[PDB]
């Protein structure tokens, strides 16, 4: 779980921040 | 699986019958024998030869795989 | 895990209701236009795969109008006299000739 | 469950009716059949034999061993099965 | 393969009703309903023999788990 | 083992001999180990009979007296 | 044709010819297969060599061990 | 013209006229007419004539309906000949509506025609008409037809009917809904599964494993889910599931991070 | 009430089948009665309207509607059902049909019971 929980919250940032950039552009 | 039992030989055993052999030979004999190998045992039998007279066969054994042809004199009931 | 092993060692009739028989599912009607769209692509799909190779009108069982195509046919009486006339022709032909 | 013995089911259906068979000696037999075995041994009760010239004889019993024989002709009724 | 076992029917199902039910599937040659001698009524089961084995197979594939007079009948090959 | 040759044996041309002094020539197209022999494009030469041609023939391999095998068939790899 | 079940089914509904150990030739329809190569032959005709002779026959079952040669060649059948 | 008699099947026709007593008199006629290798249009007539006498015979109906389907099989399913076959099943069902094979064969024919809108209706009739003990033969076709197509809204309503008689299929309903991206409905049915206290489901999953599949589904799809207080259910896992508290706090934050709600992610 | 009325309606279906000389268990259930209505009662009714419309308007005898109307045996408890005027008798004939049709409409709703 030490390896599970870190690496699966890393892609979560990747999926999250990719979406955040789409939101930050659509606001323009 | 299951396979099958030997025939109901009891219905035909101990009767008097004539037997036929290759080469047109005739035998008359009483039969009383059975085994898992399905051989035949003949007793008090007499042979009718194609090239001679007749002789009496004393307690005769016949291998079951070789020959099996029978003619009985008593009607089955 | 012993309960996970417990099944290894080891009633619909009371729930049938008006919803089960579909009395309470079809008042909406928005299903049909979606069904239509899939239904036509099916017709095209079978055509492409194949390309390489009295009436009565009545209210039906489900309340929606249907049609019955009753068969019209000679019943036994009409065909009985039809074969009668046929067999008389060959009999009289054979009797004279 | 068991699913085996398809010819045996057909062979059981052939029992009780009349069969024709030929032997290595060349003559033809006609007989009524009611005995069957997995090893193809068969027995006929009441039988008529006819030779390829003009002689015929009647036989009350004939026993057939399934492994040193020519093949037998089975009744038509089996086609219904 | 030609004889069927029918079980689970109501007391109103007579031999004529089973004859009526199973005739749709084929020619019925005989019906046998073992009656219980102590009660004078049937044991809720009866046999039906068809002329053709194919007709018996069609009877199973439709009549098994059918309702006959409001009770679910079981139809199977008589062992 | 001999069972490997019978199952692999296909497409080649062979001459076949039968118990009644009969000779057959046919090409094989079959895949099984039980020696069941199926022939296509067949020529037949029975003892005391005129030769005849057959489009297809099927023979119980156990009945065959002997089979004659063609030159390019490398039997050594099939026999192993 | 011989033994193999899937091949057996394909050859059905065709006219098939048989030759046996005694020189007779037979032609018949068949719709049966035993994996030990026993087949049921229907509507058969036999030819005999003394001269020449032909006989009309009843329905037959054949054992593959006796069969010397078998070939398949026929038009659409009769029922 | 409408009249015409052969020279060769007149004995069978006359035999029926004198012996109107059994299907066998027609079967000898029908069986004879096939050995002649006769035209299909004549066969339909003899069958419909026989079925005018013996309208409750399942054998003649089943044979006739399958003979129609046999001779029409070379025509495209769009053709009106396949429509005429369905109208024949309606006339058959007006006698044999309690025989399941006729309903099944009718439904299979509707699938071969490829129509959807009233194929579903034929199925709904079969359920009303047959005994409930026969319905499992229908449902495995009915659901199999629907789940072969991209028909989410219809299949939903038909499944929640089906699960009233076979609730054990709810596992397969969830798997369907996930494949059709009905994630909110799939999570609704998972909660219905987790609310059942049986130690294991028929797919071999215990309630804790079913609840883990819910927490998986619900955290990794923040945008697609609306009916569930995702935060509330995951905190109901920090409660009770004391052996995975550290995992579930991260799983709750993972949900918010995927929602891009980074402020509430920091709160968690 | 629904159970009671369903039984009395099925007795009318039996009475209707008797008037039609139709033999069979058509009154056994609403489902049997519904197929009886669609296949048999409606067919005979449409076969009546065809004779009126295709011929009865201008090339059949006056009052023949009193002969060709099929359900006369069902309304046997009404005397003088048809007066002998095709232009008028067709209206009461339609009124007779709505009485029969209303019976089966009620049954088709009672099938759920």
């Amino acid at each position: 779980r030490r390896e599970e929980i870190i690496n699966k919250t890393e892609d979560a940032c990747e999926a999250g921040f990719a979406l955040m950039l789409e939101m930050k552009r659509n606001s323009r | 699986m299951s396979k099958t039992h030997p025939p109901e030989l009891k219905k035909y055993m101990d009767k008097e019958m004539d037997l036929k052999l290759n080469g047109n030979r005739r035998v008359s004999g009483i039969l009383r024998g059975f085994d898992p190998f399905m051989n035949m045992v003949i007793d008090e039998a007499v042979e009718y030869q194609k090239d001679g007279g007749s002789v009496n066969l004393g307690m005769t054994v016949i291998r079951g795989n070789s020959v099996v042809i029978m003619e009985p004199k008593e009607r089955i009931s | 895990e012993l309960f996970e092993k417990s099944t290894e060692g080891e009633d619909l009739l009371r729930n049938i209701d008006a919803h089960y028989f579909g009395y309470l599912d079809d008042e909406d009607g928005r299903l049909i236009p979606l069904e239509k769209l899939i239904e036509e692509k099916n017709i095209e799909r079978i055509n492409k795969e194949f390309a390489e190779k009295q009436e009565s009108t009545v209210i039906g069982e489900d309340g929606r109008p249907m049609t019955i195509r009753h068969v019209l046919l000679p019943t036994q009486q009409d065909i009985e006299e039809m074969l009668l006339e046929q067999k008389k022709q060959e009999l009289m032909a054979k009797y004279l000739d | 469950m068991t699913s085996v013995g398809v010819p045996i089911k057909i062979l059981h259906e052939a029992e009780g009716h009349m069969v024709t068979l030929e032997t290595v000696t060349g003559e033809v037999y006609r007989g009524k059949l009611s005995e069957a075995e997995d090893n193809m041994n068969c027995q006929l009760a009441e039988t008529v034999v006819t030779f390829r010239d003009g002689r015929s004889h009647q036989l009350d019993n004939v026993f057939i061993r399934g492994n040193k024989i020519r093949f037998m002709i089975l009744p038509d009724m089996l086609k219904n099965a | 393969k030609r004889t069927l076992y029918v079980g689970g029917f109501t007391e109103d199902v007579t031999e004529k009703v089973l004859m009526a039910a199973f005739i749709p599937f084929g020619d019925v040659v005989a019906i046998s309903i073992p009656m219980d001698y102590e009660s004078g009524k049937h044991r809720g089961f009866g046999f039906v023999e068809f002329d053709m084995a194919e007709d018996a197979a069609m009877a199973i594939d439709n009549m098994n788990e059918s309702e006959l007079f409001g009770k679910t009948i079981r139809v199977n090959f008589a062992r | 083992k001999l069972v490997r040759f019978l199952m692999k044996l296909s497409h080649e041309t062979v001459n076949i001999e039968l118990k009644n002094g009969t000779q057959v020539s046919g090409t094989i197209m079959g895949v099984d180990v039980a020696m069941n022999t199926h022939l296509r494009a067949v020529s037949m030469t029975v003892k005391n009979k005129e030769p005849v041609k057959l489009d297809t023939l099927s023979i119980r391999g156990n009945n065959i007296r002997y089979i004659i095998l063609p030159d390019p068939l490398a039997l050594d790899t099939l026999l192993i | 044709t011989i033994s193999k079940n899937n091949k057996m089914m394909a050859h059905l509904n065709y006219r098939m010819k048989i030759i046996l150990q005694d020189g007779r030739t037979f032609i018949g329809f068949f719709k049966a297969f035993d994996k030990h190569m026993n087949i049921l032959l229907a509507e058969c005709e036999e030819h005999r060599q003394i001269g020449e002779e032909k006989r009309i026959l009843g329905l037959v079952l054949v054992r593959g061990e006796h069969i010397v040669s078998m070939t398949v060649d026929g038009p659409p059948p009769r029922d | 013209t409408m009249k015409g008699i052969s020279s060769e099947d007149v004995p069978f026709e006359e035999d029926i006229i004198r012996n109107p007593t059994s299907v066998n008199c027609w079967q000898r006629y029908i069986d004879h007419k096939l050995q002649n290798k006769s035209p299909a249009k004549q066969m339909f007539l003899i069958y419909e004539r026989a079925l005018a006498v013996f309208e409750r015979s399942y054998k003649l109906w089943y044979h006739y309906l399958k003979y129609r389907e046999s001779t029409i099989v070379n025509k495209c399913p769009t053709d009106n000949s396949w429509r005429a076959l369905c109208d024949t099943y309606e006339r058959c069902l007006m006698r044999l509506h309690k025989m399941p094979r006729i309903w099944i064969c009718y439904c299979e024919v509707m699938i071969k025609r490829g129509l959807i809108t009233e194929t579903r209706r034929v199925f709904d009739r079969a359920l009303r008409s047959l005994p409930v003990t026969q319905h499992m033969r229908i449902w495995t076709l009915y659901i199999g037809f629907l789940t072969s197509h991209d028909l989410p809204e219809t299949t939903i309503r038909v499944y929640r009917r089906y699960l009233k008689m076979n609730p054990k299929a709810r596992e397969d309903y969830v798997e369907y809904l996930i494949e059709r991206d009905q994630i909110d409905e799939a999570a609704k049915e998972l909660t219905t599964l987790v609310n059942q206290d049986q130690n294991v489901s028929e797919k071999g999953r215990t309630a804790h494993q079913l609840w883990t599949q819910l927490c998986d589904l619900i955290s990794k799809n923040p945008v697609k889910i609306f009916s569930l207080n995702v935060d509330a259910i995951i905190r109901q896992g920090i409660y009770r599931y004391t052996d995975q508290v550290g995992f579930l706090w991260c799983s709750l934050a993972d949900y918010y991070i995927r929602s891009a709600e980074f402020e509430r992610a920091r709160d968690v | 009430y629904v159970l009671k009325e369903r039984l009395q309606l099925l007795n009318c279906v039996e009475k209707l089948a008797k008037a039609l000389k139709i033999v069979g268990d058509v009154a056994y259930t609403c489902e049997n009665a519904g197929y009886f209505f669609r296949f048999s009662v409606c067919r005979v009714w449409e076969e009546f309207l065809a004779k009126v419309t295709s011929k009865g308007c201008n090339k059949l005898a006056e009052g023949i509607i009193s002969e060709i109307f099929p359900f006369t045996g069902f309304f046997k408890d009404i005397p003088d059902l048809f007066s002998g005027n095709n232009s008028a008798d067709l209206k009461v004939a339609h009124s007779c049909w709505r009485h029969i049709e209303q019976i089966f409409e009620k049954l088709d709703e009672f099938r759920a019971f």
